[PDB]
């Protein structure tokens, strides 16, 4: 007999693609479909990371260049004084503020030659809040399941999922902090673990929390340009002079260093492994902790084959993602600082390992490695008896 | 009921009876004016691509263009009783363009 | 001649013959870039919900879903000749997607 | 019996939403319908406001600022000098300008050390057009036809219309000017009478003309303070010196005032009730005649249990809508300025009542108390006995 | 076969089986936000002035409304087998608008 | 018999239109058709004028004012001394510059007294590149492959392109450069002859090469006035100095001046034609040449009724269209230029005929006057028998 060509609307197939997702602040499983997924050619990771720079820089476009603030400061932390400019633009008065040792250069503010220095806005902060990326009508999130992922793999347990989990943009240079745990195992993923160029992410099943203070008490103080422009700084502290410090517990350490050096040995030849030491924002921790940006030096930690307490550095003059021509001046905050935070995901690079990494992307695609674009194609063709 | 794209690893026989359920979410209103214009063209294409060929608003209706062997020689029950439409899309990707205007110039004609 | 949207206090079988002007108004080609992408996609999704069911072309179509008594028992004089529109739609208004899925899963047989 | 399931498209049903209404510059009846109404939690009300405030800031965007003035003025209204850079910049010239007593503080600008200055552009005209504002395809807009409606409450006559009326953007503090008059008599409304705190929007049925002059005889002038950068300044005065006033009917006025009262009381217990006096953009009537903005003493017209004059004092620095950081120079107009209003509502405060008009939206809840927008909703399932 | 917009010079009887790569090329696919939101409603304001009338599923529909000879009364082989269509559009440009309130009017009943 | 009308959906009929084509950086015959074309009424022109505007301001947006620049110059091609401030706020500093002599005034820049100057930014180039006109769904773009076309008229080869030809937008005024030449003879249009106003174009059938070098060996220096805002300018000149010229052969250059006056005999009446010559930038043939911005004087070729060698001049600040306050500083090259061009094209304007030029419309209407858009009307109602 004859066979005639039908068509068929609404046909469940898809086609790999890229989208223009969008921020957001169901779940069905798929059957008997051996969908491929690769972390490392993900346009979602590139698609957020371009989403932060651009929310980064909306924010501090309409507020206080600080411009007037490159003078010469007799400085003797470190207290100095500045001559500058009141309202009135012909009278000068003395002023005074206590800076930071990474804010100033021998005195000067250490970011004026190099870029023009933007204050962040005096109302705005920084806490991470869950943002959902979510896919357009006719596109899909495709997610798997599988316990033992490893990255670059065909999964045997697919599912579509109406958009993506609570994806907090925390912003962390080697330990990566308030993450999301693996489900049996410590999970080490590489695109080429035979490379030395390429990183190592490290995925920990279970947390090692990492309690972080800034126990000088300090106060806030405003300094005016002229007409709506203003700067706020450091006045005094009401109290004993302390250093900031971070206190992770050492057994807890040793046992995930452990569970890490075990299962990297297995992953790599039967041979001895050692963990060394990693320009003080790509060699130090770096976070921001209630408000203030903290450099924690971590070579304690990373030096192995009660409590650790580890010393930090506060800066406020940050110039992070390497952009040349912006800045940013981050307002202080009164009172003491103290926060807590749960370590998940630590980034090592290559017999030596040692933390490094100052790609911020590698961050956000530990937390964008179960998802997958698709792009639905709903008609089809088939041959049936008689049309 | 299985829900959207549920039956994806079903077989083409039974994936047929939930055409509507993947039918019914391709167009929106369940920075963001791009996602919004970009299904609704999706869906517009495809719907007017629909529409070009006839019968867009029923299901029984005639196309009268005979199959040809060289685009699949497999017989009808192991077409709709053993494979899933991933692997028929698959299989007639490249051949799609050779239907779709052979299905116009019948409409016509 | 009532003009648009009033028969809405006339009770349902007096409210249906005059569908045509409420019809009519609702269309397209007659902050601007939200309001005119809203109604580009509330005509599409009535229009595509409309499709699926069976009957585009008309304004007064019924299918084969039986009436089911749980979501509401009254005879049609309460119904037809007792209530308005809204009250009707207020009884029934957590039924609707149900009836809606029934509706759509009885036209693709 | 059976019943079978029959689908109806175009079912006179709606639903309370909030839609994008845009800017433009036919009513049927709807029988034995009774919709409720609130115009407190109306959002029409809302959304003219932040479109008012984008429209402001639109047109003081490109404008340039005032910087460098707040230099220090020597003055002898007042007769003000200064030294000022010209447009070559290692050069310094002297001019002379006048300023009225309003716009200096102890000499210094008004808001030199609050808010920076942007210049309004010599193109700019603060005459209000009429705006309609229209609801997209499938919305519509349902208006209250009750001759005494109170603002809340449910609304026995109801009609639709596909815009709203001539509503005209009148910035007045005190006294609504060019509003809707009511139908039938003097209505007072409110959210609740017993507190104090809200306030209280009388609508008059019979319209009082004033008529506002200035009869100084300005004359502008240019003053270039930069490459490319000039503004403009009132050079000098021809003639007699003399103070803006406003003439108002005091027959009309004292008639409106025992209206005012003898409806209030009404309301109110039966209590004797007085009228008193109420910083000027709160304490005196602020409005804006002829492109000068007056700010008049309103304490003859709140004084009780041939024509009134009101001394009314001129500013050209404002920074309306309360909102920090956007201040605008006014430019001056020359010749004398004369213009005419109807006065519509008064707005009132709590017995004692003062008129107290801070808030710029009250002045759009006169006009937008009979709308509501609603989405209209055309599908709807019934039963039959088709098939 | 003669591409899009190829038969503007041959007559209506030859350019009436090509009908569909003008049809076809209305939509996308060759700020622009504007641009693109502006082609998506051009192209739904013909289809549902279309769809008003009656066959929106089709590129060829007849109506009930009888021709007027004070629109055009020429012959009908020299109207469909010497006339081009913009010559056609030239002499009924001032009735357009009136038969298309007749063909609404008569999709109406 | 009897005729029932019907609707036929896609018909090929086209109306006029305005629309708006989008840049990107098919052709069907169209037999037995004819349009009218207009080029002196075509709307591409005007579009492809507001898009350059457009995109040559949003180039100069973000990067660096020379506001700092307007201050005396104790000079001595000049070398200019002048005194700044560092890039501390604090202390000032001496420098140096070497400046052309079209660039200052008796000593202070050509337009810090009217203009503000912005740099263009470093890693922008003027390298014209081509650019194709698409119009949008729904449109099409009419073109005339008639080889007798004067400009306007009727066409009798009418075809249909999806997109325009690649343009160049190079900047010139008086000799048409890189542009498309004539398909057999020399081809002059206008819009008309016997008005004196009108300007007239001519197209020539086969092009004429012009060299134009720089001898100068410039080195480039760089100045910084605070943090952030450099600027670059020429700080000497090694070796001999010299001044910039162009190169063009006397006997090409006279055949072609014999065409044209031969096809000017042509379109007015029988009798002799004589050329003339010609505010530096529209007296002298304004054009960009390997970065730098050459002002020649062309009194030599417009002189009638081996080599020949014009004297050019070169500018740092231009202002293209002469807008109202805005200019551009083109930073220079270091190091010796040369560049070759094809000359395509001729502006005139009236017996006596002298080139002038000063409107760059003119200089796109060569390009787009085998142009037209139009608007597809796909909807169509015709008698047909059947019911
Ligand atoms: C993080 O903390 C560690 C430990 O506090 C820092 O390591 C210290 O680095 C300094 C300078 O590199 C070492 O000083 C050196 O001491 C040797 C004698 O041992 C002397 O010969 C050298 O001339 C120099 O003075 C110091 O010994 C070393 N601490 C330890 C325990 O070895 C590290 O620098 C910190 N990280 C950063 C980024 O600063
Ligand atoms: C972070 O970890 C460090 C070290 O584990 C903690 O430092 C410890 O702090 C306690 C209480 O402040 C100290 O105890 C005190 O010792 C003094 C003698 O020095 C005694 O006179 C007091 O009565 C009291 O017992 C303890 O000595 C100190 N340890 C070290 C090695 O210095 C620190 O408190 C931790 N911080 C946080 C926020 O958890
Ligand atoms: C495959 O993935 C599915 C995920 O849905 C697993 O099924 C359960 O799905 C429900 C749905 O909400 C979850 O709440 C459960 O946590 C899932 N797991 C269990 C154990 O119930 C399913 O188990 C996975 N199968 C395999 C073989 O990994
Ligand atoms: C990881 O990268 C290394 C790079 O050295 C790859 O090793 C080489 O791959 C090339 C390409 O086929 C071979 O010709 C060489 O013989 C390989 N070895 C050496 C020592 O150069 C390796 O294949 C990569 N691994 C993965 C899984 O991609
Ligand atoms: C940190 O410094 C602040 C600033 O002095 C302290 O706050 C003061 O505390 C005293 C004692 O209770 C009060 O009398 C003052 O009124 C407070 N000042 C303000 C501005 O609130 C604070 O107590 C200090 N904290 C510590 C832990 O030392
Ligand atoms: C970080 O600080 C928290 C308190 O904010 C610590 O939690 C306390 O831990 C002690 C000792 O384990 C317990 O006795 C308390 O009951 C805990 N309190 C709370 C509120 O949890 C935590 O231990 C600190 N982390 C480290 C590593 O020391
Ligand atoms: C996924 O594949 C499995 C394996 O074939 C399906 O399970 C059985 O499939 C056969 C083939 O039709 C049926 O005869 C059996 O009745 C199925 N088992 C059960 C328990 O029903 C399974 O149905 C497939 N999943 C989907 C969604 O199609
Ligand atoms: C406006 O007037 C209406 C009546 O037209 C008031 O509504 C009444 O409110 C009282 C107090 O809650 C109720 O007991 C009545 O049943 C309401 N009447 C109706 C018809 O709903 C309304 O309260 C008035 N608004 C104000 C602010 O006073
Ligand atoms: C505004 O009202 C005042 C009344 O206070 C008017 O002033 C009077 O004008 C008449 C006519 O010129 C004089 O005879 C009176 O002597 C004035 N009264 C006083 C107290 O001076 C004034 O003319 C009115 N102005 C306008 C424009 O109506
Ligand atoms: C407010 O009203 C009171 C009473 O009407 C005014 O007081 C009168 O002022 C006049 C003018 O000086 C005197 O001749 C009367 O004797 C006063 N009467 C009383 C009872 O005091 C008062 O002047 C008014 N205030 C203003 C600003 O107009
Ligand atoms: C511009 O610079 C020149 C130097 O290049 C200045 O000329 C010198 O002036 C001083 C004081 O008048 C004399 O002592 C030197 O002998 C001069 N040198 C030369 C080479 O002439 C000149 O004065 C400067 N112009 C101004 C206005 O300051
Ligand atoms: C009318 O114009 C068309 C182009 O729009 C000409 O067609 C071209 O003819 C040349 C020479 O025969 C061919 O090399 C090209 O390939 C043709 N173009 C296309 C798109 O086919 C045509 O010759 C012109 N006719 C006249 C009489 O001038
Ligand atoms: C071209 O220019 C000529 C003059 O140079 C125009 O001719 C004049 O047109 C005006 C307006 O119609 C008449 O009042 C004059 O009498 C005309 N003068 C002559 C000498 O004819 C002519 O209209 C312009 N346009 C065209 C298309 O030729
Ligand atoms: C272009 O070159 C000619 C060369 O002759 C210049 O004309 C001379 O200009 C100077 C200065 O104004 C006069 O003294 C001569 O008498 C002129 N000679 C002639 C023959 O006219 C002309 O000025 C130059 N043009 C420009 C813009 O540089
Ligand atoms: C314009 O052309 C005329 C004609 O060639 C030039 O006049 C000649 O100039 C040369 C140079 O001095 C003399 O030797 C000839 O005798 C002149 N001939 C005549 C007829 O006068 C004139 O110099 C040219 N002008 C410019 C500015 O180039
Ligand atoms: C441009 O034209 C000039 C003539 O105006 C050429 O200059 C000649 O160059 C040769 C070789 O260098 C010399 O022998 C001649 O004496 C020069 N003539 C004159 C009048 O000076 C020059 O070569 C041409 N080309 C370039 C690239 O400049
Ligand atoms: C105009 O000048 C250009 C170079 O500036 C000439 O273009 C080159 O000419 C040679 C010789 O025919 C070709 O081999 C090259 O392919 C051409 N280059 C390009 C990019 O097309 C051109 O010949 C000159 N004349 C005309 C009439 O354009
Ligand atoms: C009596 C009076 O004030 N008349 C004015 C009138 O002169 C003006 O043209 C118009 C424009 O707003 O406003 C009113
Ligand atoms: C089927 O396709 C082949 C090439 O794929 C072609 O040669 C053959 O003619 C086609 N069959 C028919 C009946 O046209
Ligand atoms: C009606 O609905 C109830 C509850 O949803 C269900 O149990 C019953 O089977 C339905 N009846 C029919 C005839 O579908
Ligand atoms: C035909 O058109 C003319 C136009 O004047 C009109 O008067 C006449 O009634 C029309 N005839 C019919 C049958 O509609």
């Amino acid at each position: 007999e004859q066979l005639w060509v039908t068509v068929y609307y609404g046909v469940p197939v898809w086609k790999e693609a890229t989208t223009t997702l969008f921020c957001a602040s169901q779940e069905v499983v798929l059957e008997n479909v051996t969908e491929n997924f690769n972390m490392w050619k993900n346009n979602m990771v590139e698609q957020m990371h371009e989403d932060i720079i651009s929310l980064w820089d909306q924010s501090l476009k309409p507020c206080v260049k600080l411009t007037p603030l490159c003078v010469t400061l007799n400085c003797t932390i470190k207290n100095c004084s500045f001559n500058i400019t009141t309202v009135i633009k012909d009278k000068i008065q003395k002023n005074y503020a206590l800076f930071n040792r990474l804010d100033i250069v021998p005195y000067r503010l250490i970011s004026c030659n190099t870029s023009v220095i933007t204050q962040a806005c005096p109302k705005i902060s920084f806490e991470p809040i869950p943002i959902h990326y979510c896919a357009p009508a006719g596109f899909a999130i495709l997610k798997c399941n599988d316990k033992k992922f490893n990255g670059t793999g065909p999964c045997t347990n697919v599912s579509t999922v109406q958009c993506t989990h609570g994806i907090k943009p925390v912003v962390s240079t080697q330990l990566l902090l308030n993450g999301s745990l693996a489900e049996e195992e410590v999970v080490i993923r590489s695109e080429n673990f035979t490379d030395n160029v390429k990183t190592i992410i490290v995925q920990l099943n279970e947390s090692v929390i990492i309690n972080c203070t800034r126990p000088n008490n300090n106060t806030r103080k405003s300094i005016t340009f002229g007409p709506g422009r203003a700067f706020y700084t450091t006045g005094d502290i009401i109290g004993d002079i302390r250093k900031a410090y971070c206190n992770i517990s050492s057994t807890q350490w040793n046992n995930t260093l452990r569970q890490i050096a075990r299962r990297l040995r297995e992953q790599f030849k039967d041979k001895t492994i050692v963990f060394n030491s990693s320009d003080p924002e790509i060699v130090m921790h770096s976070f921001n902790c209630g408000g203030e940006f903290f450099y924690c030096n971590t070579t304690q930690l990373f030096n192995s084959t009660t409590y650790i307490t580890l010393p930090c550095r506060i800066k406020q003059i940050i110039n992070m993602w390497q952009e040349v021509g912006k800045a940013m001046y981050a307002p202080p905050i009164a009172g003491q600082i103290r926060c807590s935070s749960n370590i998940t995901g630590i980034l090592l690079t290559r017999e030596i390992f040692r933390p490094e990494g100052g790609n911020m992307r590698d961050n956000w695609r530990s937390e964008l490695y179960k998802y997958k674009v698709v792009k639905i194609e709903p008609l089809g063709v088939a041959p049936t008896k008689c049309k | 009921f299985l829900g959207f794209l549920g039956a994806a690893g079903s077989t083409m026989g039974a994936a047929s009876m939930t055409l509507t359920v993947q039918a019914r979410l391709l167009l929106s209103g369940i920075k963001q004016l791009q996602a919004r214009v970009l299904a609704v063209e999706r869906y517009l294409k495809d719907q007017q691509l629909l529409g070009i060929w006839g019968c867009s608003g029923k299901l029984i209706c005639c196309t009268a263009v005979p199959w040809n062997a060289s685009w699949s020689n497999r017989s009808l029950d192991n077409i709709w009783n053993n494979m899933t439409w991933m692997e028929w899309d698959r299989e007639i990707n490249n051949y799609t363009n050779l239907i779709y205007n052979l299905i116009e110039e019948s409409q016509n004609q």
